[PDB]
C-alpha cells in the first residue's frame, strides 16, 4: 500500500509549491560534495571537483533540471511509478549499474535541500511523506536488477 | 579527523545552534519517530503522538551528549564509549539507526539554519555525524 | 517487475523440493546464534540462550514451522504477495516494530541454511532468485510503516 | 577479537577449506555477480557470463588475501590496511559490499562444507567476516 490520498496530494502540492528552479541542481552539488565518491559514476561531467565549478557546470545544473523533471513526472503520475520510471530504470540498472544506496544518499540529500529551502514550510509529516516517495522512486528505479 | 578550518566552522555553527540545542534535539526526535517508525519500540512508555514533553526532554539529553562530543571533537570514541556500552549492551540498539538519527538531525539543522547551511559546513557536519555513528558502532564495553 | 515465470516456477518447485520439515527452525536457531541481539524481539520465547535449548524449544521449532508455512503461502500465492502478507505485515509493523534489517538478516540466514541443506541442489541462479523472493517478502512484510 | 576456542575452530575449518581456496573464491565471485548485479561495474572488462576464467583468477586472489587475513587473525586491520587504501581510494568501492561478499562467501562455504558448518563455526566465521569488512571500511590511507 501507500499513503493517504490527502498526503499524496500534499506531496504533489508542496512539490509544486517549491521554488521550482534550482533545488535539484543544489541537491546534486550537495550530494557530490558531502559524498565525494559518488562522482565515480559522474566522472564524465567534467566540472565535479570544486563546489563553485559544480554550480557553474551546465552539465550539473542540466542534470539537476533533468532529475527535477523526472521527479515532476514521477509525482504527477504518482499512481503508476513503475510505468513512468521505465527508461530511467533501464539506464540506471543496465548501463549505469548504480549501487542502490546511492539513491538513498540522493533521496536524503534532496530531503535536506528541501528542508533548507523551506524551513517553516516543511512539516515533519511532509518530511516522512517525502522520505516515502523518494524510497518508492528509488525502488522503482532499482528493480531491473531483480 | 577533521581540518582545523572546518573544525572552526563546525564550532562556530554549533555556537550558532547554541541554546537551541534542546529545541533541536526535540524536533530531531519528533521527525525521527514520525519518519522511521521502527524506532518507537525503543521508547514505548512515551506517548507517541504530537509533541510530547518527555520526547523533548530526551531530545535535549541526546543533543547535549552530542555537544559533549563536539567539545571532545578529536576524542570522539573516548567521549562516547560509555554510551556505546549503554546502547549496544543495555538497550541493544541496531547500530545504523545512529546514522538514521544523524541524517535526521542534519535535516532539522538545515531546516533551522538555512542562512548558514552551506554545502561546505554540510559536508563537514555530515562527516562528523558519520564519526559519531562510527564510534557508537565500535561496541567497546 | 519480477523474474521469469520459469524461474519463479523454479523458486516454488525447489522450495517444494526442500526437505520441508526443520529448515525454518534451523534458520531461526542460526539467526539467533549468529546475531545474538535479534532476540530482544524474542525475549518472550524463554529458550533463546543456548543453541541446544533453542533446537529443543517447542516455541522455536513452532515459530520455525509458522515462518515455514507463511513462506509456503507466500510462494504458492506468489502473484499477490501484498495480499498474502497482510496480517503478518500488520503484526510486524504495528505490534512488533521490527527494524527492517532484521528481515535482511533472516532472509540471508535462510539462504545460508538452504545452501547448507542442498549443496549441489543449489544453483546460483536459484540463489539469486531466492534472494529476490525473500527481498520481496521482506518488502511486503515491511510496508505498513510507509 | 575472538576466543582461542573458536579461533582454533576457524583455523581447523579453514584448513578443511585448504587448497579449495581458489575454487571457493571463484564460486564466491560467481554468486556475487549473479546475485548483486550492481557490482559488475567494478569489473567491466571481464566477460560477465557463465564461468569466466579471469573471474576465477581474481576470486583466487581475493580468497588468498582472506587467507592472509586468517594467518594474521588478531592483526586484521594491520594486514588489510593496504587493501583498505586500494579499495577506498583507488577503486572507490562502497564499503558495505564487503559485507555483501562476506555473506555470499558464507553461503558458498556452507554450500561446500555442510558436514562441518555448525551454527557455532557459522557464528564465529560470520563475526570474522564482519571484522574483515570492518577493517576495510576504516579507510586508513
Ligand atoms: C533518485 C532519482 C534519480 C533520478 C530521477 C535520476 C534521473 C536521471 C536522469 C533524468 C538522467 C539523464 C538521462 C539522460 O539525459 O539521457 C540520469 C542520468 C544519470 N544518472 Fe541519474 N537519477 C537519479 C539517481 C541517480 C543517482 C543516485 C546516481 C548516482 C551517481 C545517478 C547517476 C546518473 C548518471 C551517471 C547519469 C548519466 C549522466 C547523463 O546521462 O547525463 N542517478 N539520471
Ligand atoms: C546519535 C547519537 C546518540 C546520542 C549522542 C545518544 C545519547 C543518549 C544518552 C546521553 C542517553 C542517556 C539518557 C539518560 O540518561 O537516560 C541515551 C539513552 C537512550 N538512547 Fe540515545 N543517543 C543517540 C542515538 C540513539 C538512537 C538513534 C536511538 C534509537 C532509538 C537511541 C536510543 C536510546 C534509548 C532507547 C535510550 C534510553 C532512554 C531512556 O531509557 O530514557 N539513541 N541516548
Ligand atoms: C522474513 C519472514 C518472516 C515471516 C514469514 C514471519 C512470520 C511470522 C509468523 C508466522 C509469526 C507467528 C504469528 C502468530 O503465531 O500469531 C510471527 C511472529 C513473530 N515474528 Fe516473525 N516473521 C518473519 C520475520 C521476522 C523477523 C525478521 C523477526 C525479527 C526478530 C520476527 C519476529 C517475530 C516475533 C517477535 C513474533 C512474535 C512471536 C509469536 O507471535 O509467537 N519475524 N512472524
Ligand atoms: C571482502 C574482502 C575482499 C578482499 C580480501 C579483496 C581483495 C582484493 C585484492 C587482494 C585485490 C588485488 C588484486 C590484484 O592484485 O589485482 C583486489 C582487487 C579488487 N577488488 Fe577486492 N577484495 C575484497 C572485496 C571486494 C569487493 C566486495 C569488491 C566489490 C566489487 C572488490 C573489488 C575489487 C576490485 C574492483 C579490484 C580490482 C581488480 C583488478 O583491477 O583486477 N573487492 N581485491
Amino acid at each position: 500500500v501507500h499513503l493517504t490520498p490527502e498526503e499524496k496530494s500534499a506531496v504533489t502540492a508542496l512539490w509544486g509549491k517549491v521554488n521550482v528552479d534550482e533545488v535539484g541542481g543544489e541537491a546534486l552539488g550537495r550530494l557530490l560534495v558531502v559524498y565525494p565518491w559518488t562522482q565515480r559514476f559522474f566522472e564524465s561531467f567534467g566540472d565535479l571537483s570544486t563546489p563553485d565549478a559544480v554550480m557553474g557546470n551546465p552539465k550539473v545544473k542540466a542534470h539537476g533540471k533533468k532529475v527535477l523533471g523526472a521527479f515532476s513526472d514521477g509525482l504527477a503520475h504518482l499512481d503508476n511509478l513503475k510505468g513512468t520510471f521505465a527508461t530511467l530504470s533501464e539506464l540506471h540498472c543496465d548501463k549505469l549499474h548504480v549501487d542502490p544506496e546511492n539513491f538513498r544518499l540522493l533521496g536524503n540529500v534532496l530531503v535536506c535541500v528541501l528542508a533548507h529551502h523551506f524551513g517553516k514550510e516543511f512539516t515533519p509529516p511532509v518530511q516522512a511523506a517525502y522520505q516515502k516517495v523518494v524510497a518508492g522512486v528509488a525502488n522503482a528505479l532499482a528493480h531491473k536488477y531483480h | 579527523v577533521l581540518s582545523p578550518a572546518d573544525k572552526t566552522n563546525v564550532k562556530a555553527a554549533w555556537g550558532k545552534v547554541g541554546a537551541h540545542a534542546g529545541e533541536y534535539g526535540a524536533e530531531a526526535l519528533e521527525r525521527m519517530f514520525l519518519s522511521f517508525p521502527t524506532t518507537k519500540t525503543y521508547f514505548p512508555h512515551f506517548d507517541l503522538s504530537h509533541g510530547s514533553a518527555q520526547v523533548k526532554g530526551h531530545g535535549k539529553k541526546v543533543a547535549d551528549a552530542l555537544t559533549n562530543a563536539v567539545a571532545h571533537v578529536d576524542d570522539m570514541p573516548n567521549a562516547l564509549s560509555a554510551l556505546s556500552d549503554l546502547h549496544a549492551h543495555k538497550l541493544r540498539v541496531d547500530p545504523v539507526n545512529f546514522k538514521l538519527l544523524s541524517h535526521c538531525l542534519l535535516v532539522t539543522l538545515a531546516a533551522h539554519l538555512p542562512a548558514e547551511f552551506t554545502p561546505a559546513v554540510h559536508a563537514s557536519l555530515d562527516k562528523f555525524l558519520a564519526s559519531v555513528s562510527t564510534v557508537l558502532t565500535s561496541k567497546y564495553r
